[PDB]
C-alpha cells in the first residue's frame, strides 16, 4: 500500500517551498530527470547567463527527493535550495516590513520558476512533456475581412478563470478559451471586436491547472480571494476542447482503454478480501496506445488527479500551504503532509478541497495521462 | 449609508407646520404660546420589524408625499428616524418569477397543433401589442387563458416559447408553491405575484398546475383544504378590476379541468379556453419531424410511413418515438438511426408493453 | 438586489440594508443567496449557498453501497437496458452527441415485488461514481400541508446544483399514484406533494443531468402526469426469473455459500415455480440451518431440497406467488 | 489531566448554549440554527474530530465567539423513551416452557447468530434476517421476544402496534423511521414490533387515520427494514395474527426467512 | 508591436508597447487601468513567468500575442 | 435649507407609542407599549389628565418613558389599502337585470343612512346586516364598487385572504382596529369580500389554521352585537354559497335581510346586452333579443366577453367594428365553451 | 365524534397499550405498585381484545 512516507520541517517560514515540492515529484519524469541528472546535461542559450544557477537547483532537488525517498529519516532539510531560490531570483530575499524574514511567496509562481530551470537543463524533450499547444484562430464577428492563425501561442498549464460563472473546471476552462479580443489598430477598423476561440491541438502528458483564485476589487480599491465551490472531478475527460482531429484518435484508444481499466476495477476488490499488479496493467495498456507516441502526448484525453495544493484563511497575501498527493500505487489512499507531520487521508478529504469556507482550498491541481 | 433597518410606514398623521404662536400641533397641548414645547412638526409613525412602533418628527427633505401609508423606508437603527425612502419588497420566491433570459423557441420549433398556437398569440399576446385597437373598438383584453387536456400535448412548453418570443415577462409559478405552511405568508405569493406583475406588465403569470389551489371543493367539512383555498380566493380578488389585468394576464396549464372550482370556469377571470388535441394523421408527422431536425437520421424514412402506425399518440409519445429510434440505433452498433428504428420505437415504447391481458377476445 | 445594497431578512427575523464588504464581487451575490454578515454592523462578509431550510433533506443525501455489477437480480439484457439509458451516457456522451439524441434521463423500475429491483440499481450505484441522492415517498408528509411542497422542491434543486446526480425516487407507491378528489376526505392534502413531484421534474428549464429511477412495486396505479413518456422515457420492466434465470441467481446464492459439489442448480429452478429471487436467497440461509443441526461447515443438495419445500408451502399459505398485484 | 485542562477550560464556558447541527461545511465550519433564533456560521476548534458530528447532533457553543467548543452525542429525547425499555423482561428462556420445536425458528435465527456469528461464517453467506409470529393468542407469542432479548442483551426496542397510528398523519411514519434508525446506531439490535394486526383494525379520525396513514406506514416500514438502506443488521420480530395486514412486499422471505405457526 | 493582456476575469484589453521596453512598462500600462500594483502582477506567456529585468523581446514575444494575468499571494 | 432641515430631524430621536391602559393614581399611569408589555410612566405637564383617557394613544419617552403628547388614534397599515379600493367603479345601474337587487340593497343600506329618523316612526331595530349569495359572476362586487361610488360615504372593502396572519389573534386584532376606524367616520360602508374561508365552522379536525378561522370568526359576533349596534356603520357580507358560512354567519338580527343575487334571467342576459353595445363601436346592432335568450348559459361576466369575442371575429375580418356578423358568431362560441362544467347551487 | 364507528373508541386504542405493557408487571423491580383501574359504562361494549 505505501511505506510511511517523510516530509520537510520548517526552518520557520517554509511551507510555501516544501508543500509544493511534494507534488512535483509525483510527476514520474520529472522525479527520474533530477534523479539522473549528470554533468553531462546540457543548456539552451538564446541569452541568459542564470543557466548555471539551474543547475544548483537541479542538485539540491535531487538531493531534497533523496531524503525523501529513504528511511533514515524524519526531516527532509529544505536549506540549501531556500539559498539557491533565492540566488537565482532575488525577489524572495525583499523584507517583509513589520512581519517575518525573507520574503514568501507563491505556489503558481514557483512551479513557473523550477519549470524554467528544469527545461534548460534536461532539454526541450523536458520542456515538450507540460507544454501545451494551441490553434487560435483570431477571426472577426460577420463575415471575415482579416484572419490570423496563432500557433505561437502557447501555454504549459492551464487557466481556469474564475467568473461566478465556475460551478465546475470544465466550464470555465472551456469559456476561458473563448474569449473575445478587441483590436486597437486598422484591420478592419480600430477596436473591432473579434471572437476568438483557442482549441487544444497538443494536449500535454503532464496537465497542469491552475485556478485563478483572486480578485482585485475595484470598489475598495483592495485585492481579496474569493472561494466557492468550484468542483474539480477525479476523472477529468477534456475532449470538449481539442480540435477533431487530435480527439476522435484519443477518443478510440480511450474506449480500450477502459474496458482494461474496468478488469481492474473488479479485480482490485477482490483479492482484497500492488506494485506488481500495477506493472501488469501497464504492459495491458501500452498495447492500446497508439503508434505515434512521443514526449509530451497522452495517449487518451482523460487524466486522474495525483495532488493538490491548499490555501486556508483569510484573504489573499495569507497562506499556511499544506498538500494533498495520491499514492503511486494506490488511488484512495492519499498522504497529507503537513510539514513534517504525515497522516493517511481519504476521497472525501479531497473533495471537500474544492472551497468555500475560510480555510483550504485548491490553488494548484496536477494530474497525469489516464489513471495508474 | 449602512447600516440601518427597514420599515413599514404605518401612516401619515402630520402635525401642523411650524409657524404658529400655539404649538405646531394638530392635537394640541396645554400652556400657552408653544412652538418648540413639545410641539414637534410633521409626523409620520413607521411599524419595525423590531416589532413595535414609533412617532417620530421625520426629516423634512422627505415629503409626506414620499410617504405613502404602507411605503417600506429605511430607518434607523441606531436611533429611529425616516432616514430615506427604498423599493417595496417581494419574497424571493416572487423574485424567482422573472426570467433567466429564457430561451425562446418561436412557433415554429413547435410543429403539429397549428390551430393551438393560434388561438394562444390571439388570446394572450397580440391585445398587449394591440392595446389601441382595443380602446378605439372598445373592447376590454381578457383575463386569463386557460389551456386544458391530456398530458403531452405541448402546453407547458407553448407557454414558454410565446412569452419569451415578443419578451412579454414570463413569471415562473407553480401552483403547489403558493400552499405553504406558513399562513398569511402563503397568500403573499398570491398578492405579490401582482404587485410584481404590474411593474414587469405586459405579463404573463404562468401558474404550472391549476389543481393545487383550484379544487372542485370550497365547502369542505372537517379538512384543512380551507387553508389551502385560501390562494384561491385571494387569486379570484384581484381578477377582479382594480383595473390591472388589461395588460397583466395569466396562463395556466391543466392536466385535468374536471378538478377546477366553479369560479374559474366563468369569464372575467379565465376568459378564453383552448382545449389541446390529440394530434391527427398530418399533425403528429409534423411533430416527429421536429426532434429529428437535431438528430442525424436515414433519408429512407418517410413520415407518412410513420404516421400510419402511430393511432391516437401525442407529442410527448412522438419524443418517445424519435429517441427510441436511437437507442435501437447504438445497440446495432450504427451511425446512423435506421429507418427500421424509427417503426420499431412505435412498438417497443407505446406508453404501455403490449395491448393487455387477453383469455377471451 | 438593489442596482448601485441589498435588503437581507435576517434569521432574527429583522431586515435591514447591506453591502459589499472586503472580498466580494457583485457577481458573487445572486438574489436568494444567503450571505454571512457582521453580527455587529450588518454587512456581507461572506457569500454562501442558497437556503438554510434544507436541513430534514439532509438526511436523505446518502453515500453509495460496495455492490458489484457482477451481482445481478438475474442475468437477462434487462439490467443492459438500464445500462443504455442510465450509465453508458454519463462515461461517454461522445457517441450520444454523434447520434444527436439528447440522452434518455428516466426509467421506470418495475415488476412483481422481490426480484432485486433496486438491486440492480445498487449494482448501478457502486458503478456509476455520480452522487446517488434517495428518497422515500412517506417521508415527503407532515402533519401541516405546504411543509411538504417545500421539502420536495428544495431537494430536487440540490440534483439542478449538481451535474452526473441521481435521484432515485423509491417508495412513490405513496405519493406519486395516480391523483383523484375525493369531495369530503384529506386526500387534497396528499395530492398536493403528487403535483410538486410533477412540476419539478419537467420545471421550467429541463434537466440539468439528472438521471432518473421510479421505484414502483406496482406499475397498476401510477399517475398519467409522471409515467407519460417524456420524462420517464424506455422504460425496462425487469420481470420474474426464469428457469434459467432463477438458476443463475442461485449460482450466485450458491457460490457465496461454503459448499460440496455435487449439487444442480438446474434441479432447484425446476422445483420452484415462477418466484422471487428473494426466495432463492432465502434457500441458502434456511438450508444453512439445517446444515448447522447436524453440524457442518459445508451445505450440500439434499438440504436445498428441504428448504425449497419450506418457501414454497408458506407462498400457498399467503398470497403473491406470481403475482403482479393483477393488472398490466 | 491537570495541564490539559488548562486550554480546555479556556475555549469553554461559562455558558455552552446548546446548538442545532443544520449542515456542515468542510472548512471546519458549519452552520447552526439555534433554539435561541440567531444562526451561527460557527467554525469547529479541531480537538473534537472535525468530521464525527453530523446533522441533528447537538453542540456546544462557546460565550462568546461561537466556535464548536465540543459536541454533546446524546440527547435524551421523550420520543426514544417509549421505544426504550425501562424494566427488565424477567421471564426469559423456560418460563414460557414448551413450544420447544417451534423456538428453534427464533434461537436458531435470531438469538443464536448474534451470540455466534461463529456458525454463520462457516455457511458463508448472509445471516438470518426478520420473524414472524403468529397463531391462536395465548401461545406466549409477546413474551418469547422479550425473552430472548433479556438474555442476549442485545438493543431492545419494542414498539406497540397501536401507537403507530395516531389521529395525526405523517408523523406517524416517522416515529416508524426513527426506531431503525436507532437500530441501525446501535449494531447488536432486535426491535421487537409488537402487534401489526393493529394497523388493520385502527383507526381513529378519517382524515388524519383512516387508508392513507395505513398505506404510507406499511411503506415506510420496508425502507427501514431493509429496503435500500443497507443498514445494521435489525433482526426484526413481529406479533401479528392477522397475516393480511401485512404487505406482498414483506411476506415474501428473504426480509423475514422462516414463517413461525403457533 | 500590438499584445492583448487577458485579465482575471476573461477579458481581454490591448496594450501597445514595443519590442525594447521592459516588463516593468508593461505593469506600469496595466496598473494605470486596473489599479493594480506591479509587484502583485504575474504576466505569462508560453507558461513562463516574464521577470522585470529582462524586456519583452528576450522571451520572443511579438504582436498579436495574448499575455495572462494573475495576481500573487505571500506567506509562507 | 432643504438639508438644514434634514439636520434637525436627524438630531432628534424617536418615541414610542402606548395607549392609557388604565389610571394608576394621577401622575402615574399604565400604558401597554405598541412594542408590547406594560410598563409604568409618568407624564409631562404640557399632557393634561383630562385628555388622558383609556384607549387614548400616547407618545412615551425612549429612555425615561414619560409621555410628552397624546397621538392622534393609530389606524392600521392595512386599512390605507381599502380605501384605495374603490376603482372599478360604475354607475347607478351597472348591472342590467340585477336592477331589482339594487333596489331591495338600498332599502337596507341607504334609506336609513341619510334619515335614520323615518325608522323612528316605524320603531324597529335599525336595518343592519346584508349577505349577498349567488352563482360567480353576476357582479356581488361590482355591485359595491357602485354602492361605494354612488353613495360617496367612507368605503372599505378587504382582501380574500390577506387579513389572514400568521398569529392567531393577531388576524383578530385588525379587523377589530377597522372597526373602529370605521365607527369613527361618517357613514362607512364596510364590505366583508369573498368570505368563504375566514367564515367556516368549527372543524379542528384539520390543521392549526382552522383555529384561525375560529379565533377570528368570534370577533366579528361580538362586534355586530354586544354594546355596538351599528346604526349608521354598514355591514355588506358577500360570499359564493351561504352554506360555507357558519350559522351564526346565518342568522338574521346580524344580517336582517338575506339578499340573493342570481344568475342573469333570460332578459336580464338582454339588459347587459343593450349598455355594453355602447361601450363598443358598430355600424348599429339592435337585433340582441331572440338570440342572447336562446344561446343563455351566460353570466353577467360572460356577456362581456361576448362584446370581445366579437372583436376577435372582427379582426379576423379586418373590423374596428362590432358587426352583428361578427357578434352572433360570438354569442354561439361563448357559449359553447361554458358547457364545459355547470354551476349547479342549491340555495336558500 | 368519528372514533367510535373508528375502532370502537380511540380510548379503547390507548388503553391496549397501556394493558400490553401490564402483562409483564409482575417482576421487574419487584411487584406492582401501579394499579390500573380501567372504567367503562358497560362490559360488552368493549373489543373482546381487552
Ligand atoms: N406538439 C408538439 N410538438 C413538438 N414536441 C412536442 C409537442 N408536444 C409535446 N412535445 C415534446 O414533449 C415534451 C413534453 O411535453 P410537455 O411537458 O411540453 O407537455 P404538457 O401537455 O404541458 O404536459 P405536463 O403538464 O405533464 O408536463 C415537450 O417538451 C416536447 O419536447
Ligand atoms: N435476485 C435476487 N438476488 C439476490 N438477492 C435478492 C434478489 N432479489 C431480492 N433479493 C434480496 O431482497 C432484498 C430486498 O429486495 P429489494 O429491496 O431489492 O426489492 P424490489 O425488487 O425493489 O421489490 P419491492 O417491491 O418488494 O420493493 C435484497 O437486498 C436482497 O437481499
Ligand atoms: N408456554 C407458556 N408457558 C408459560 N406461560 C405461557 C406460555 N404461553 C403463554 N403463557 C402466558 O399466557 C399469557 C398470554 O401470552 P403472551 O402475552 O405471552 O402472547 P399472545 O400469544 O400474543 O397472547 P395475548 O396477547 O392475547 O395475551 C401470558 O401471561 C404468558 O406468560
Ligand atoms: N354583472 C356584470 N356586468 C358586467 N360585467 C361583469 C358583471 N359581472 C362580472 N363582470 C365582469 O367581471 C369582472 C369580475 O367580476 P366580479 O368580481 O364583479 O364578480 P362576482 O359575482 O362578485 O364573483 P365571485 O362570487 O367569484 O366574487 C368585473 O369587474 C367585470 O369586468
Ligand atoms: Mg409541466
Ligand atoms: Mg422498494
Ligand atoms: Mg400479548
Ligand atoms: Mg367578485
Amino acid at each position: 500500500f505505501a511505506q510511511l512516507p517523510v516530509g520537510f520541517k520548517n526552518m520557520g517560514n517554509t511551507c510555501y517551498l516544501n508543500a509544493t515540492l511534494q507534488a512535483l515529484y509525483r510527476v514520474n519524469d520529472l522525479r527520474d530527470m533530477i534523479l539522473n541528472y549528470n554533468p553531462s546535461q546540457g543548456v539552451s542559450n538564446s541569452g541568459a547567463q542564470d543557466e548555471e544557477i539551474h543547475k544548483q537547483i537541479v542538485i539540491e532537488m535531487k538531493r531534497c527527493f533523496e531524503n525523501l525517498q529513504n528511511k533514515s529519516f524524519k526531516s527532509v532539510l529544505p536549506i540549501v535550495l531556500l539559498n539557491t531560490l533565492r540566488k537565482c531570483y532575488p525577489q524572495f530575499a525583499e523584507r517583509d516590513s513589520q512581519g517575518g524574514f525573507y520574503k514568501q511567496q507563491d505556489a503558481e509562481e514557483l512551479f513557473t520558476q523550477l519549470f524554467h530551470s528544469m527545461s534548460i537543463v534536461f532539454g526541450d524533450k523536458f520542456s515538450e512533456d507540460f507544454r501545451i499547444q494551441f490553434k487560435t484562430t483570431i477571426k472577426d464577428t460577420a463575415n471575415d475581412n482579416d484572419i490570423t492563425v496563432k500557433e505561437n501561442e502557447s501555454d504549459s498549464k492551464l487557466q481556469c478563470h474564475i467568473s461566478g460563472t465556475t460551478n465546475f473546471m470544465r466550464n470555465g476552462l472551456l469559456e476561458g478559451l473563448n474569449e473575445k479580443i478587441e483590436k486597437r489598430s486598422d484591420l478592419t477598423g480600430a477596436n473591432s471586436i473579434y471572437s476568438v476561440e483557442k482549441k487544444i491541438s497538443r494536449l500535454p502528458k503532464f496537465l497542469t491547472v491552475q485556478y485563478v483564485r483572486f480578485f482585485w476589487k475595484r470598489s475598495t480599491n483592495k485585492k481579496s480571494k474569493i472561494l466557492r465551490k468550484v468542483v474539480f472531478p477525479f476523472q477529468l475527460d477534456v475532449a470538449d476542447m481539442l480540435t477533431p482531429e487530435y480527439a476522435a484518435e484519443k477518443v478510440k484508444v480511450r474506449d480500450e482503454l477502459r474496458k482494461v481499466e474496468k478488469e481492474k476495477n473488479e479485480k482490485e476488490r477482490e483479492i482484497k478480501r500492488n506494485e506488481s499488479e500495477k506493472d501488469q496493467w501497464l504492459e495491458e495498456y501500452k498495447k492500446h496506445f497508439p503508434p505515434n507516441l512521443e514526449k509530451g502526448e497522452n495517449p487518451s484525453c482523460v487524466y486522474n488527479l495525483i495532488g493538490v495544493i491548499t490555501h486556508q484563511g483569510a484573504n489573499s497575501e495569507s497562506g499556511h500551504y499544506q498538500a494533498f498527493i495520491r499514492d503511486e500505487l494506490d488511488e484512495n489512499k492519499w498522504y497529507k503532509f503537513n510539514d513534517d507531520k504525515v497522516s493517511v487521508v481519504e476521497k472525501e478529504k479531497i473533495e471537500s478541497l474544492a472551497g468555500g469556507g475560510e480555510s483550504d482550498s485548491a490553488l494548484i491541481l496536477m494530474y497525469k495521462g489516464f489513471g495508474l | 449609508q449602512l447600516p440601518y433597518l427597514v420599515a413599514n410606514v404605518v401612516e401619515v398623521m402630520d402635525m401642523n407646520e411650524i409657524e404658529d404662536k400655539e404649538n405646531s400641533e394638530s392635537t394640541t397641548q396645554g400652556g400657552n404660546v408653544n412652538l418648540d414645547n413639545t410641539a414637534v412638526g410633521k409626523a409620520a409613525v413607521v411599524k419595525t420589524s423590531s416589532r413595535q412602533t414609533v412617532f417620530l418628527p421625520m426629516v423634512g427633505l422627505v415629503d409626506p408625499d414620499k410617504l405613502k401609508p404602507n411605503d417600506l423606508v429605511g430607518v434607523n437603527k441606531d436611533s429611529y428616524l425616516i432616514l430615506d425612502t427604498l423599493p417595496s419588497e417581494f419574497d424571493s420566491r416572487v423574485k424567482a418569477m422573472e426570467v433567466d433570459e429564457k430561451p425562446t423557441e418561436t412557433y415554429s420549433d413547435v410543429g403539429g397543433l397549428d390551430k393551438q398556437i393560434e388561438e394562444l398569440v390571439e388570446a394572450i399576446v397580440l391585445p398587449m401589442k394591440r392595446a389601441d385597437k382595443f380602446k378605439d373598438m372598445g373592447i376590454r383584453a381578457p383575463k386569463g387563458a386557460l389551456m386544458y387536456g391530456p398530458p403531452g400535448t405541448g402546453k407547458t412548453l407553448l407557454a414558454r416559447a410565446c412569452a419569451a418570443q415578443t419578451n412579454a415577462t414570463f413569471l415562473k409559478l407553480a401552483a403547489p408553491q403558493l400552499v405553504q405552511m406558513y399562513i398569511g405568508e402563503g397568500a403573499k405569493l398570491v398578492r405579490d405575484a401582482f404587485a410584481l406583475a404590474k411593474e414587469k406588465a405586459p405579463t404573463i403569470i404562468f401558474i404550472d398546475e391549476l389543481d393545487a389551489i383550484g379544487t372542485k371543493r370550497f365547502d369542505s367539512e372537517k379538512s384543512g383544504d380551507r387553508e389551502v383555498q385560501r390562494t384561491m380566493l385571494e387569486l379570484l380578488n384581484q381578477l377582479d378590476g382594480f383595473s390591472s389585468d388589461d395588460r397583466v394576464k395569466v396562463l395556466a396549464a391543466t392536466n385535468r379541468v374536471d378538478v377546477l372550482d366553479p369560479a374559474l370556469l366563468r369569464s372575467g377571470r379565465l376568459d378564453r379556453k383552448i382545449e389541446f388535441p390529440l394530434p391527427s394523421e398530418d399533425s403528429r408527422a409534423q411533430i416527429l419531424q421536429i426532434h429529428s431536425r437535431k438528430m442525424t437520421t436515414d433519408d429512407d424514412i418517410n413520415w407518412q410511413e410513420l404516421a400510419r402506425s402511430t393511432d391516437e399518440f401525442n407529442g410527448a409519445q412522438l419524443k418517445a418515438v424519435t429517441v427510441e429510434a436511437g437507442m435501437i440505433a447504438l445497440r446495432n452498433g450504427q451511425s446512423s438511426v435506421k429507418h427500421e428504428d424509427f417503426v420499431e420505437g412505435i412498438s417497443e415504447v407505446q406508453a404501455r408493453k403490449s395491448k393487455s391481458v387477453s383469455f377471451y377476445a | 438586489i438593489i442596482k448601485g445594497k441589498y435588503v437581507i431578512n435576517l434569521k432574527q427575523i429583522a431586515k435591514f440594508v447591506v453591502g459589499l464588504g472586503e472580498r466580494v464581487r457583485p457577481k458573487d451575490i445572486e438574489e436568494g443567496m444567503r450571505v454571512g454578515v457582521d453580527r455587529s454592523k450588518y454587512n456581507i462578509e461572506l457569500p454562501l449557498p442558497p437556503r438554510i431550510d434544507p436541513s430534514v433533506t439532509m438526511m436523505t443525501v446518502e453515500e453509495k453501497p460496495d455492490v458489484t455489477y457482477s451481482d445481478v437480480g438475474g442475468c437477462k439484457d434487462q439490467i443492459e437496458k438500464l445500462r443504455e439509458v442510465v450509465e453508458l451516457p454519463l462515461l461517454s456522451p461522445e457517441r450520444f452527441a454523434t447520434l444527436g439524441i439528447d440522452p434518455p434521463k428516466g426509467i421506470l423500475l418495475y415488476g412483481p415485488p422481490g426480484t432485486g429491483k433496486t438491486l440492480c440499481a445498487r449494482a448501478v450505484a457502486n458503478r456509476t461514481d455520480a452522487t446517488f441522492i434517495r428518497v422515500i415517498g412517506s417521508e415527503l408528509v407532515q402533519k401541516y400541508v405546504g411543509e411538504g411542497a417545500r421539502m420536495v422542491r428544495e431537494l430536487f434543486e440540490m440534483a439542478r446544483t449538481k451535474k452526473a446526480c441521481i435521484i432515485f425516487f423509491d417508495e412513490i407507491d405513496a405519493v406519486g399514484g395516480a391523483r383523484f378528489d375525493d369531495g369530503a376526505g384529506g386526500d387534497n392534502e396528499v395530492q398536493r406533494t403528487m403535483l410538486e413531484l410533477i412540476t419539478q421534474l419537467d420545471g421550467f428549464d429541463p434537466r440539468g443531468n439528472i438521471k432518473v429511477m421510479f421505484a414502483t412495486n406496482r406499475p397498476n396505479t401510477l399517475d398519467p402526469a409522471l409515467l407519460r413518456p417524456g420524462r420517464i422515457d424506455r422504460k425496462v420492466e425487469f420481470s420474474l426469473p426464469d428457469l434459467e434465470g432463477r438458476a443463475n441467481i442461485f449460482r450466485i446464492h450458491s457460490k457465496s455459500m461454503s459448499v460440496e459439489r455435487g449439487i444442480r442448480w438446474e434441479l432447484i429452478s425446476r422445483l420452484c415455480p415462477n418466484s422471487t429471487g428473494a426466495e432463492l436467497r432465502s434457500v441458502c440461509t434456511e438450508a444453512g440451518m439445517f446444515a448447522i443441526r447436524a453440524r457442518r461447515k459445508v451445505a450440500t443438495e439434499k438440504d436445498f431440497l428441504k428448504a425449497v419445500d419450506k418457501v414454497i408451502s408458506g407462498y400457498k399459505k399467503f398470497s403473491s406467488t406470481s403475482r403482479y398485484m393483477q393488472y398490466n | 489531566q491537570e495541564e490539559e485542562k488548562k486550554q480546555l477550560e479556556e475555549i469553554r464556558g461559562n455558558p455552552l448554549s446548546i446548538g442545532t447541527l443544520e449542515e456542515i461545511i468542510d472548512d471546519d465550519h458549519a452552520i447552526v440554527t439555534s433554539p435561541t433564533m440567531p444562526d451561527y456560521y460557527v467554525s469547529i476548534l479541531s480537538f473534537v474530530d472535525k468530521e464525527l458530528l453530523e446533522p441533528g447532533c447537538s453542540v456546544l457553543l462557546h460565550h462568546k465567539t461561537m466556535s464548536i467548543v465540543g459536541v454533546l452525542q446524546d440527547d435524551a429525547d421523550p420520543m426514544v423513551s417509549v421505544m426504550k425499555m425501562d424494566k427488565s423482561p424477567t421471564e426469559s428462556y423456560s418460563d414460557i416452557g414448551g413450544l420447544e420445536s417451534q423456538i428453534q425458528e427464533i434461537k436458531e435465527s435470531v438469538e443464536l447468530p448474534l451470540t455466534h456469528p461463529e456458525l454463520y461464517e462457516e455457511m458463508g453467506i448472509k445471516p438470518p434476517k426478520g420473524v414472524i409470529l403468529y397463531g391462536a393468542p395465548g401461545t406466549g407469542k409477546t413474551l418469547l421476544a422479550k425473552a430472548v432479548a433479556n438474555q442476549t442483551s442485545a438493543t431492545f426496542l419494542r414498539i406497540v402496534g397501536s401507537e403507530l397510528i395516531q389521529k395525526y398523519l405523517g408523523d406517524g411514519p416517522r416515529l416508524c423511521r426513527q426506531i431503525f434508525k436507532v437500530a441501525g446506531e446501535n449494531a447488536p439490535s432486535i426491535v421487537f414490533i409488537d402487534e401489526i394486526d393493529a394497523i388493520g383494525t385502527k383507526r381513529y379520525d378519517s382524515n388524519s387515520g383512516g387508508e392513507r396513514e395505513i398505506q404510507r406506514t406499511m411503506l415506510e416500514l420496508l425502507n427501514q427494514l431493509d429496503g435500500f438502506d443497507d443498514r445494521g443488521d435489525v433482526k426484526v420480530i413481529m406479533a401479528t395474527n392477522k397475516i393480511e395486514t401485512l404487505d406482498p412486499a414483506l411476506i415474501r422471505p428473504g426480509r423475514i426467512d422462516r414463517k413461525i405457526l403457533f | 508591436m500590438q499584445i492583448f493582456v487577458k485579465t482575471l476575469t476573461g477579458k481581454t484589453i490591448t496594450l501597445e508597447v514595443e519590442p525594447s521596453d521592459t516588463i516593468e512598462n508593461v505593469k506600469a500600462k496595466i496598473q494605470d487601468k486596473e489599479g493594480i500594483p506591479p509587484d502583485q502582477q504575474r504576466l505569462i506567456f508560453a507558461g513562463k513567468q516574464l521577470e522585470d529585468g529582462r524586456t519583452l523581446s528576450d522571451y520572443n514575444i511579438q504582436k498579436e500575442s495574448t499575455l495572462h494575468l494573475v495576481l500573487r499571494l505571500r506567506g509562507g | 435649507d432643504k438639508t438644514e432641515n434634514d439636520i434637525k430631524a436627524l438630531q432628534s430621536i424617536g418615541q414610542l407609542i402606548g395607549e392609557v391602559m388604565k389610571e394608576l393614581s394621577e401622575e402615574k399611569y399604565i400604558v401597554k407599549a405598541s412594542s408590547g408589555p406594560r410598563y409604568i410612566v409618568g407624564v409631562r405637564n404640557s399632557v393634561d389628565r383630562s385628555k388622558l383617557k383609556k384607549g387614548v394613544r400616547v407618545t412615551l419617552d425612549i429612555t425615561t418613558l414619560t409621555i410628552m403628547r397624546i397621538l392622534p388614534r393609530e389606524t392600521d397599515p392595512l386599512v390605507y389599502n381599502m380605501t384605495s379600493f374603490e376603482q372599478g367603479e360604475i354607475t347607478f345601474d351597472g348591472i342590467g337585470g340585477l336592477t331589482e337587487q339594487i333596489r331591495e340593497l338600498r332599502e337596507v343600506i341607504e334609506l336609513p343612512l341619510k334619515n335614520p329618523e323615518i325608522f323612528q316612526r316605524v320603531g324597529i331595530k335599525p336595518p343592519k346586516g346584508v349577505l349577498l349569495y349567488g352563482p360567480p359572476g353576476t357582479g356581488k362586487t361590482l355591485l359595491a364598487k357602485a354602492v361605494a361610488a354612488t353613495i360617496g360615504a367612507n368605503f372599505i372593502f378587504s382582501p380574500a385572504s390577506g387579513i389572514v396572519d400568521k398569529y392567531i389573534g393577531e388576524s383578530a386584532r385588525i379587523i377589530r382596529e377597522m372597526f373602529a376606524y370605521a365607527k369613527e367616520h361618517e357613514p362607512c360602508i364596510i364590505f366583508m369580500d369573498e368570505v368563504d374561508a375566514i367564515g367556516g365552522r368549527r372543524f379542528s379536525e384539520g390543521t392549526s389554521a382552522d383555529r384561525e378561522i375560529q379565533r377570528t370568526l368570534m370577533e366579528l359576533l361580538t362586534q355586530m352585537d354586544g354594546f355596538d349596534n351599528l346604526g349608521q356603520t354598514k355591514i355588506i357580507m358577500a360570499t359564493n354559497r351561504p352554506d360555507t358560512l357558519d350559522p351564526a354567519l346565518l342568522r338574521p338580527g346580524r344580517l336582517d335581510r338575506k339578499v340573493e343575487i342570481p344568475l342573469p334571467n333570460e332578459a336580464g342576459r338582454l339588459e347587459i346586452f343593450k349598455i355594453h353595445t355602447a361601450k363598443v363601436k358598430k355600424t348599429g346592432e339592435f337585433d340582441f333579443e331572440a338570440a342572447v335568450k336562446m344561446s343563455d348559459g351566460f353570466n353577467g361576466a360572460d356577456i362581456r366577453n361576448c362584446a370581445t369575442e366579437a372583436g376577435f371575429f372582427a379582426i379576423r375580418d379586418d373590423r374596428d367594428h362590432i358587426n352583428p356578423d361578427d357578434l352572433m358568431k360570438a354569442v354561439r362560441k361563448v357559449a359553447e365553451v361554458k358547457k364545459l362544467e355547470g354551476t349547479i347551487e342549491y340555495q336558500k | 365524534s368519528t372514533r367510535v364507528e373508528g375502532s370502537g373508541g380511540g380510548d379503547s386504542e390507548v388503553q391496549r397499550t397501556m394493558l400490553e405493557l401490564l402483562n409483564q408487571l409482575d417482576g421487574f423491580e419487584t411487584s406492582k405498585n401501579i394499579k390500573i383501574i380501567m372504567a367503562t359504562n358497560r362490559l360488552d361494549i368493549l373489543d373482546p381484545a381487552l
